[PDB]
C-alpha cells in the first residue's frame, strides 16, 4: 500500500521532497498529471532514471521501503499531482497523488455576476453565475443570496487548476433556479469572503 | 522515442465488452518491452489493470482478473485490452503503458513505466449521448469578463475555443460538473479590456464529438 | 612473451554450517547461497566483509517450499534473481522467485511453469549468467537424462527465459552426439562466457565407481540449436576438477588423486601453481569441491572448504601479454 502526503507546498525556488512509503519493491516511479484529464508524464522511472525532456531539477531516490522525488528549485509550473508508483505482492501499486502548491503573495479575486441568458428563461431554467478571477490562496466562500435570502443546496462550484504562470485560481459559482423561482425575486447577489478581500464583496443585479 | 496510440473507447452497455486497441509506433524490439495497461476513475486516483510480459506473462489487477485478457502482437507493435461483463466502476481513462528498456524487477510493477499513451475514455452507462445547448455569459470598470455556458450534455468532453483559436490570454475553461439530472455543465470565460466590446467580436465554438455537435455562439452586451 | 602470475590465501569463516555452498561475485563483493541442515532447512545469502561471512537473509523462509528445493542463481551486471524450484513428480514445476538490485534487499513471488519441457530431466542447482543468443539475452535451467539404452538422439536439454525468469516458454537445443550408453551422469551446470555456451558436468564409472568430470564446449548453428563436442583436459596421474576462463584461455583445476590431497591448476596448459592445503597447519585437510568464481578477464578466486567451517580463498591474477 502505498502512502504518499496528499498535498506539498513550497515557493519558487526552494526544493521541495516528496515521499511515498509502502510496497515491496526494488523500484519506484514518479509520474506527473497537470490536470485530471492529462495523460501522466513519468519524471523519474527504476528509482533514479530520468527521460529525455525532463529537468534536470527532479531527482529519485530510495531508501528501504521508501521513495523520494526531489525537486530542486521549484517553479510555478511545477504545479501538479504527482503520482508514484511500485510494486507489491498484489501487483502495480499506485499513490493517492500529492498536489504540489506553489506558494505566492495574496490576490484578490476579481467578482462577476452573469445573469441568466434570454435564451435559456425559454427552456424553464435559470442559472445564475458568479466568477472570481485569479486569485490566491485557493480557499474562498460564495454565498448567494436572493432578495436577502441565503440560499443553500441550489449552487455547484468549480475551480480551474493553479496557474502554470501567476499561481492564481479561478472559481465558478453557478445557481440553478426553475424559471418560475427565478421570475417571483427581484434581487440576485454572491457575496464574495475572500484573505485578500479587507471585506466580503457583494456583487448584483436585478429582474426576473 | 515510441509512441503509444489507444483507440477503442467510447460509451459502453453495462454487461458488454470492451475492446482497446494501442499501435506502437518508433520501437526497436517491441518483442522485448513489458507493456500495461492502467486506468483512472473520474476524479480517483491511477489504477493498474494489467502487464504482459516480454514472454508473454500475463498479470492482472484484483479488480479485473476472470473478466480481462490483455494480449500483444509484435509483428505489429500493438498491444490489446479485451474487458467483458464491463460495470461502472470500469469508467475511466485507459492508457496504454510501457515500461524501460532493462524492465524492472516484475512484470507487473508500475514503477519503471517509462512511456504512456494519450489516453482513451470509456464510459459504462446505459444512458444515451446529448448535445449541450450553449448560452451567453453577456458582460453586464477597466476589465470586463464574458463567457459562455455550456449545459445538459452527455458524455465528456466537451472542447471551448474563443474565436477560433485566436483568443487564448485570460480564457479560463472550468472543469465540468456533473449534474443532478445525470448530464454535464460546463462554463468558459475570458477577461477582455471593456473598451474591446464594441470594436471586437466574441464567440465560444462548443465542439462535442460524442453527439456530432458544433456549436459557434456570439457573446454580445445586452 | 611477458606472464604475470599473482596469487593470495585469505581464511573466511562461516557460523553457519553448510551443506553445499554457492559462490557469486556481485560488484565485486563476494557472496555464498549456504544451504543449511533436529533444525529447519535454510538458505541464507550471505556476504564476505573481511575474514567472515555475514548472513544477510533466509530467502527459504519466504517460500511455502518442502524439503531441499534447486536453486539457479543468475547474476546480471546490476540485478540478481535466485530461483527456488521444487525437487520431485507434477506435471508443471512450481518455483519461487527472488529479485534484487543491491546485495541487501530481495523481493519474491511464486512463479509455475506449465507443462515444462524438463519432466523426468535431472536437475541440480548452479550460478549463472545471461547468454546472448543474436541479441536476445537468456537465462538457462538445463536438465540431463540420468541413463540411456536405446540411441537416437535429446540428451541435454535447455528451457529457457529472456524476461529475467518470469516466464521459461523458450527452448534451447543442445545436441551432443557423444552422449554414452549405459552411464549415468550428474552434476550438469552451463559455463557461460562471452555469448560462448559450455557444460560442466560428470559421469559415473562402471570398470571403477568414482565420477569424472567432462566438459564440452557449444558452438552455436541455427537460432536456439547448439552443437556440442567433448574437450580433451586428461594429465596423467591428475584427476580433472574444475574448469573456467581468463584471457580468454583455459584455467582448469587438477586434484593428485581421488583424495585431493593437492591441487594443481593450469593456465592455458603452460604455467600452473601447486595448491598444498598445508597452509593454516591444519593436517587432515584437502581441496576436494575447489572450484573457480570468476571475478574479471584477469582474476578469478579458487575457494574449497579444506575442513568445517574454513574456506580457504585463493586470489589469482594471470595476463599473458
Amino acid at each position: 500500500a502505498l502512502t504518499q502526503p496528499s498535498s506539498v507546498s513550497a515557493n519558487p525556488g526552494e526544493t521541495v521532497k516528496i515521499t511515498c512509503s509502502g510496497g515491496s519493491s526494488s523500484y519506484y516511479g514518479w509520474y506527473q498529471q497537470k490536470s485530471p484529464g492529462s495523460a501522466p508524464v513519468t519524471l523519474i522511472y527504476n528509482n533514479q532514471k530520468r527521460p529525455s525532456d525532463i529537468p534536470s531539477r527532479f531527482s529519485g531516490s530510495k531508501s528501504g521501503s521508501t521513495g523520494t522525488l526531489t525537486i530542486t528549485g521549484v517553479q510555478a509550473e511545477d504545479e501538479a499531482v504527482y503520482f508514484c508508483g511500485s510494486r507489491d505482492n498484489s501487483g502495480g501499486i499506485f499513490g493517492a497523488g500529492t498536489t504540489l502548491t506553489v506558494l505566492r503573495t495574496v490576490a484578490a479575486p476579481s467578482v462577476f455576476i452573469f445573469p441568466p441568458s434570454d435564451e435559456q428563461l425559454k427552456s424553464g431554467t435559470a442559472s445564475v453565475v458568479c466568477l472570481l478571477n485569479n486569485f490566491y490562496p485557493r480557499e474562498a466562500k460564495v454565498q448567494w443570496k436572493v432578495d436577502n435570502a441565503l440560499q443553500s443546496g441550489n449552487s455547484q462550484e468549480s475551480v480551474t487548476e493553479q496557474d502554470s504562470k501567476d499561481s492564481t485560481y479561478s472559481l465558478s459559482s453557478t445557481l440553478t433556479l426553475s424559471k418560475a423561482d427565478y421570475e417571483k425575486h427581484k434581487v440576485y447577489a454572491c457575496e464574495v469572503t475572500h484573505q485578500g478581500l479587507s471585506s466580503p464583496v457583494t456583487k448584483s443585479f436585478n429582474r426576473g | 522515442a515510441v509512441t503509444l496510440d489507444e483507440s477503442g473507447g467510447g460509451l459502453q452497455t453495462p454487461g458488454g465488452a470492451l475492446s482497446l486497441v494501442c499501435k506502437g509506433s518508433g520501437f526497436f524490439s517491441f518483442s522485448s518491452y513489458t507493456m500495461q495497461w492502467v486506468r483512472q476513475a473520474p476524479g480517483k486516483g491511477l489504477e493498474w489493470v494489467a502487464s504482459i510480459s516480454s514472454g508473454g506473462g500475463t498479470n492482472y489487477g484484483a479488480a479485473v482478473k476472470g473478466r480481462a485478457t490483455i494480449s500483444r502482437d509484435n509483428g505489429q507493435s500493438t498491444l490489446r485490452l479485451q474487458l467483458n461483463n464491463l460495470r461502472a466502476e470500469d469508467t475511466g481513462t485507459y492508457y496504454c503503458a510501457k515500461h524501460g528498456v532493462n524492465g524492472c524487477d516484475w512484470s507487473y510493477s508500475v514503477g519503471c513505466v517509462d512511456a504512456w499513451g494519450h489516453g482513451t475514455e470509456v464510459i459504462v452507462s446505459s444512458a444515451s449521448t446529448k448535445g449541450p445547448s450553449v448560452f451567453p455569459l453577456a458582460p453586464s470598470g477597466g476589465t470586463a469578463a464574458l463567457g459562455c455556458l455550456v449545459k445538459d450534455y452527455f458524455p465528456e468532453p466537451v472542447t471551448v475555443s474563443w474565436n477560433s483559436g485566436a483568443l487564448t490570454s485570460g480564457v479560463h475553461t472550468f472543469p465540468a460538473v456533473l449534474q443532478s439530472s445525470g448530464l454535464y455543465s460546463l462554463s468558459s470565460v475570458v477577461t477582455v479590456p471593456s473598451s474591446s466590446l464594441g470594436t471586437q467580436t466574441y464567440i465560444c465554438n462548443v465542439n462535442h464529438k460524442p453527439s456530432n455537435t458544433k456549436v459557434d455562439k456570439k457573446v454580445e452586451p445586452k | 612473451r611477458h606472464v604475470f602470475i599473482r596469487t593470495e590465501l585469505s581464511f573466511i569463516k562461516n557460523n553457519v554450517p553448510c551443506i553445499r555452498d554457492m559462490f557469486f561475485i556481485y560488484k565485486r563483493e563476494l557472496y555464498n547461497i549456504c544451504l543449511d541442515d533436529e533444525d529447519e532447512t535454510h538458505i541464507y545469502v550471505q556476504k564476505k566483509v573481511k575474514d567472515s561471512w555475514i548472513t544477510l537473509n533466509d530467502l527459504f523462509k519466504e517460500t511455502d517450499l518442502t524439503g531441499r528445493p534447486h536453486i539457479f542463481a543468475y547474476v546480471d551486471v546490476e540485478e540478481i534473481i535466485i530461483l527456488l524450484c521444487e525437487d520431485e513428480r507434477k506435471k508443471d514445476m512450481t518455483c519461487h522467485r527472488f529479485y534484487s538490485n543491491d546485495g541487501k534487499e530481495y523481493n519474491n513471488a511464486e512463479i509455475t511453469i506449465s507443462d515444462y519441457i524438463l519432466k523426468d530431466k535431472l536437475l541440480s542447482s548452479y550460478v549463472s549468467l545471461p547468454l546472448k543468443i543474436e541479441n536476445r539475452e537468456y537465462f538457462l535451467i538445463c536438465g540431463v537424462s540420468p541413463y540411456k539404452f536405446k540411441d537416437d538422439n535429446d540428451d541435454i536439454l535447455c528451457m529457457a527465459s529472456h524476461d529475467k525468469g518470469e516466464t521459461w516458454g523458450t527452448k534451447i537445443v543442445i545436441k551432443y552426439d557423444n552422449y554414452k550408453l549405459g552411464v549415468q551422469y550428474f552434476f550438469l551446470r552451463p559455463y557461460i562466457s562471452k555469448n560462448d555456451l559450455s557444460f560442466h558436468f560428470y559421469v559415473g564409472d562402471n570398470i571403477n565407481n568414482v565420477k569424472n568430470v567432462n566438459f564440452i564446449e557449444c558452438t552455436h548453428e541455427k537460432d536456439l540449436e547448439f552443437v556440442c563436442s567433448n574437450r580433451d583436459f586428461l594429465k596423467d596421474n591428475k584427476v580433472l576438477q574444475d574448469v573456467s576462463t581468463l584471457n580468454d584461455e583455459y584455467i582448469v583445476s587438477y586434484g593428485n588423486d581421488n583424495n585431493f590431497a593437492e591441487c594443481y591448476i593450469f593456465f592455458n596448459n603452460e604455467n600452473s601453481i601447486l595448491i598444498k592445503p598445508e597452509k593454516y597447519g591444519n593436517t587432515a585437510a584437502g581441496c576436494y569441491g575447489g572450484t573457480f568464481v570468476k571475478i574479471d578477464e584477469n582474476r578469478a578466486l579458487f575457494i574449497y572448504s579444506s575442513s568445517q567451517g574454513i574456506y580457504n580463498i585463493h586470489t589469482i591474477y594471470y595476463a599473458n601479454y
